[PDB]
Parts: C-alpha cells; structure tokens; sequence
C-alpha cells in the first residue's frame, strides 16, 4: 500500500495570510504516459462530507476557487491557498488515486485566527414539558466568541454547584470564525422546585469580570 | 458535482450485516465508478472498493475482501454496500462517492451513520426553551430546543424546516449515561418571534421525527 | 462528418428512437400541429420530430441520429467550424471518439471494437457523466 504522509498536524491562519500544507507519497504516482501525477486534495468542512478541491496534483475541480493551488511532483506534493478566507476552515486529505488501494493521508486541520469577540449569554429554564417528566435541565448558551477558552460556573441560591453539569463547544464558525458553548445543569423537578435563584457566570479573556445571566423561579 | 443520496442511519448489533444504498439524482449511474469510503469518529478517510455499474466489475481494499460487498442497480439508479460480522471498530459514517476515469472522487454523498452496539435504539425527548418568564425586550432574541436520551448517534436537528438557517448554533451531542443529549439555539430580530411562528424539527434515524416542538412564549 | 443540419424530421421517415447529443444522451419526443405552426404540414402528417438547435451552450444539442425507414443511418449536426464545445455536430468528441448510448452500435456498427471508457464534462454549469467509445482503423 502506497502511503502517504501529510504535515502538520495542524494550522492556524487568520484571514488574507497565505498558507501551505504538504503530502508525500512512500512511492511515485507519476504516469509517463500522461506526464500527469495522480494526487488530490479533498477539503472537508465541520459537519460536511468531503468534497474534491484538486485532481491530478495541479488541476482545480471546476468552480473551486483560484486561491487554491495545487503543486508538486515525483513523490512530494503542496496544497497552498494564497489567500486564506473564513469559509477555508477545515480538514484536508490528500490521496493518491494511482494504483488501488487508493490511500489518503492523515489529513491538516485548518484552523482561523480572528480578533477577540465577547460571548453572547443567554439562559433557559427548564421547560414546562420536561418538569412534567421529572427532570429539569437549565441551560446556558454562550455563542459568538473568541478564543475558545471560556469557564462556566454554575450558582445555586449563590452558591457553586459542579455535579449535573455537562459542557459542549461548537467548531469554529465559518462565517464570523467564532465559538459557541452550552453548558447544561440537570436536576430533579424536586431538587430544583427546592430552590430559586439560578446563575450561569461566564469567565473569558473578553473581559475582568463574569458575565452573569441568572434567573429566579419567582 | 453530481447529487449521491445516501440511506439513513442504522444501528447493528456485533456480528451482523447492514446493506448501505446510494441513489444517483440527474445522471445515469452507469457513466461512472462508485466508491466507498469509511471514516471512524474524529478520523480519516479510508477507501473501501469501488464498483463499475455498466458490468459489475468490483475492486476492493483486500482487508474487507470477504466483509464487503458492493453492488450496483442501474435500473435503479442505486449502489449498495454491504457489511457483514460487524465488530464496533466498524462504526463509522460510510461515504458513496463517484469517479470517471481517472479514479478521482469528484462528488461525494452526504455519508450514513453505522453504529455498532448490542444496546438499543431509544428515541430522544424534545423540549422547547422560550426566554426567561418576563426579560426585557432586546433587539434581538434567542430560542432554544434540547434533545436529550437518545442511542445512537445522530440526531438531524432544523429550524422551521430548513428555512432557518442563520442564527443557528447547533452543539454537538454529549454522552452522560449510554444516552445522547445535544442542544440547539436560534437568535432573531425581536420583531420576528413570536409574532410568526418558529418551530424545532429534530429527526433520529431510527425512524423519529417530532417536528410538534414550536416555540411558545413562556407563562 | 454530418451531413446537413438538423431540420424537422416527419415521424414516419424514422424508425427507432431519435438520439439527440448534449453531452448526454437524450430521446427525443414527436410534436403536433400545436407544437409547429409555423411547419408546413401535409394532411399525411400528425407528428414530427423538431431538431433544430443550436450548440448546447445556447442551443439544445450538437447534433442527433436516428435511422431511415429503409433501415438507412441518418445524422444531423450543428455547422463546422472546449475541445467538442464550440465544433460538436453530434455524437463524435473527436474523430475517433463518440458518445455511448443504448442504441450506437446500431447506427454506428463500425465501432463494435472501441474501447469504452468514463468521463465528465461541463457544459454551460451542468456537469454530463458520459462513456465514451475510442481508437483507430488502419
Ligand atoms: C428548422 O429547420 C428546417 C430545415 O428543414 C427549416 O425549414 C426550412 O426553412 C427554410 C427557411 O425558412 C425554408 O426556405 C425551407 O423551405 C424549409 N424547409 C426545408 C426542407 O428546408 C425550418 O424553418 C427551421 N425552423 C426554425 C424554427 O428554425
């Protein structure tokens, strides 16, 4: 089996630098025939299938965009978008299509840089269907910022509370390049029909003190 | 690019089958090679076979030789792959992809989740998250819908069908106690909810669907 | 090379389905006095077969092929002069090379040893998945 090798691991651009990924292939994949080397690259954006940027080491796929570029030969290959813009975040695959098994490479995660955003917090108590049931899940969404590091803390009645809490980051959004988070508290209906105050604190480099969004059952 | 349309997601227990299918939409299945290619969680591609539909002709990573089959109905319009004594190093989402000659996969469908288990499907409850009783008005709002105890992976998660788009934040699931709980949110003018309905479609490919979920103004 | 370019054809000269080419292949309906009025019918005729097109890009096929009532093969095609873009009159890519179909070894029976292979081509942002049919005679 033909392998091939990608580097690195993983990048992180923000938008307008240029960038540049490589691939090598343990054998050739050069048709002298053809005079053509038999190496794509396939982009594959969070959540999405992968789709073919580039056959043929050099060729574009028809309507991908010009600052995608393709280069190399013999067994060393290069994928370099000039110009790397918002939507570009993703993982790129390299694969020989020479000689079956066709074999990919281990993939480069792109990654965007963008300048700090403040998180966005909202909280929602436990809806009416789900207290019917027994449970009670409050959650915290914190949407829209950047960096990706963030610290939630949860307040009962003013007071930390760290069992029932589950966390969720999004990627990165490939519009604005930002994260979203949620953070869920579940209860009992009893456990929180016994209390009334509930508190979600956001901690984030966006800012020296908590954004606090908080509510009381009344 | 070419529109593959692939099954819904499937649950197996170890050591059974699953058959795959992949329907073709605005070509004839015949003009191209159909591959399948596999991806474990938080992994890469891999290459499974790949089938000729004008005769038949079938080449395989010789490691699924025997695991694998791969067929091809063209009056259908449809390939299939097939997978047998499954272990749960399979599970994985199963891609179909076409080429022409050149071998290079020009369009790829939009993959189908496999998830090996002895457990069982369980269909998640829904839950619509309106606003904090009496907030004050913003230029904005924000609604929610939770999706919690469900087996397996995934659910498909929209807002009033697909017309909702922007302003989502879908997160993705989190696993507490052999169950699935995922979270989504959706941000609007103030002017658009609730004065036009807005409404939670969540979908588990174990053949659930509630759409009932609109989001209602809190009391 | 083509012949003339196409015209309408009365249904009752053909025998067989009518294949017109954009890239893919394509049967082609008959038409009623409601759909040609400005055809010249006679009282013999109730349907025909219209094939004037320009090329694909503006038009709708290079060309097509069908077969006469005496059993004879008939071809129509744009005017002479990217490859088969701006010069395609029907089923040919190159002068080696046509397009497959159901029915090419019929009217073409000079192509029974070609060798068949898989390409894609984009014309006017429609991509057509094709087989095509190649190589040479002494
Ligand atoms: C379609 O093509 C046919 C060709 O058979 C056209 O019919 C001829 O049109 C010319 C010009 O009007 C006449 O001088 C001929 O007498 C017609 N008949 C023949 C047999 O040549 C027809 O006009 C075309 N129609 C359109 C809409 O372009």
């Amino acid at each position: 089996d033909i392998v091939m090798t990608q580097s690195p691991s993983s990048l992180a651009m923000s938008v307008g630098q240029k960038v540049t990924m490589s691939c090598k292939s343990s054998q050739s994949l050069l048709n002298s025939n053809n005079q053509k080397n038999y190496l794509a690259w396939y982009q594959q954006k969070p959540g999405q299938s992968p789709k073919l940027l580039v056959y043929f080491a050099s060729t574009r796929e028809s309507g991908v965009p010009d600052r995608f570029i393709g280069s190399g030969s013999g067994t060393d290959f290069t994928l370099t978008i000039s110009s790397v813009q918002a939507e570009d975040l993703a993982d790129y695959f390299c694969q020989q299509h020479y000689s079956t098994p066709y074999t990919f490479g281990g993939g480069t995660k792109l990654e965007i840089r963008r300048a700090d955003a403040a998180p966005t917090v909202s909280i929602f108590p436990p809806s009416s269907e789900q207290l019917t049931s027994g449970g009670a899940s409050v959650v915290c969404f914190l949407n829209n910022f950047y960096p990706k590091d963030i610290n939630v803390k949860w307040k009962i009645d003013g007071s930390e509370r760290q069992n029932g809490v589950l966390n969720s980051w999004t990627d990165q959004d490939s519009k604005d390049s930002t994260y979203s988070m949620s953070s869920t508290l579940t209860l009992t209906k009893d456990e929180y029909e016994r209390h009334n105050s509930y508190t979600c604190e956001a901690t984030h480099k966006t800012s020296t003190s908590p954004i606090v969004k908080s509510f009381n059952r009344n | 690019e070419v529109q593959l349309q692939q099954s819904g997601a499937e649950l197996v227990k170890p050591g059974a089958s699953v058959k795959l299918s992949c329907t073709a939409s605005g070509f004839n299945i015949k003009d191209t090679y159909i591959h399948w290619v596999n991806q474990r969680p938080e992994q890469g591609l891999e290459w499974i076979g790949r089938i000729d539909p004008a005769n038949g002709h079938t080449q395989y990573d010789p490691k699924f030789q025997g695991k694998a089959t791969i067929t091809a109905d063209t009056s259908s319009n449809t390939a299939y792959l097939q997978l047998s004594s499954l272990t749960s190093e399979d599970t994985a989402v199963y891609y179909c992809a076409t080429s022409d000659y050149s071998y290079a996969l020009d369009s790829w469908g939009q993959g189908t989740s496999v998830t090996v288990s002895s457990a069982k499907t369980t269909a998640p409850s829904v839950y619509p998250l309106a606003p904090v009783c009496g907030d004050t008005t913003g230029s904005s709002v924000t609604l929610g819908c939770l999706v919690k105890g469900y087996f397996p992976e995934p659910v498909t998660l929209t807002w009033n069908s697909g017309s909702l788009s922007s302003g989502v934040h879908t997160f993705p699931a989190v696993l507490q106690s052999d169950l699935y709980t995922l979270s989504s949110s959706v941000t609007v003018t103030s002017s658009t909810w609730p004065s036009q309905s807005i409404t939670c479609n969540v979908a588990h490919p174990a053949s659930s669907t509630k759409v009932d979920k609109k989001i209602e103004p809190r009391g | 090379y083509p012949p003339r370019q196409c015209g309408v054809v009365s249904a009752k000269t053909v025998c067989g389905p009518v294949y017109c080419f954009t890239p893919s292949p394509v049967v082609v309906g008959t038409t009623d006095r409601l759909g040609a009025p400005t055809y010249t019918w006679g009282e013999n005729e109730t349907d025909v077969f219209l094939l004037n097109s320009t090329r694909p890009p503006l038009g709708s096929w290079f060309g097509c092929t069908w077969m006469n009532s005496s059993g004879y093969t008939k071809t129509c095609g744009a005017p002479p002069c990217t490859t088969y873009l701006k010069c395609g009159s029907g089923p040919w890519l190159t002068p080696r090379c046509l397009i497959d179909y159901p029915y090419r070894l019929w009217h073409y029976p000079c192509t029974v040893n070609y060798t068949i292979f898989k390409i894609r081509m984009y014309v006017g942002g429609v991509e057509h998945r094709l087989t095509a049919a190649c190589n040479f005679t002494r």
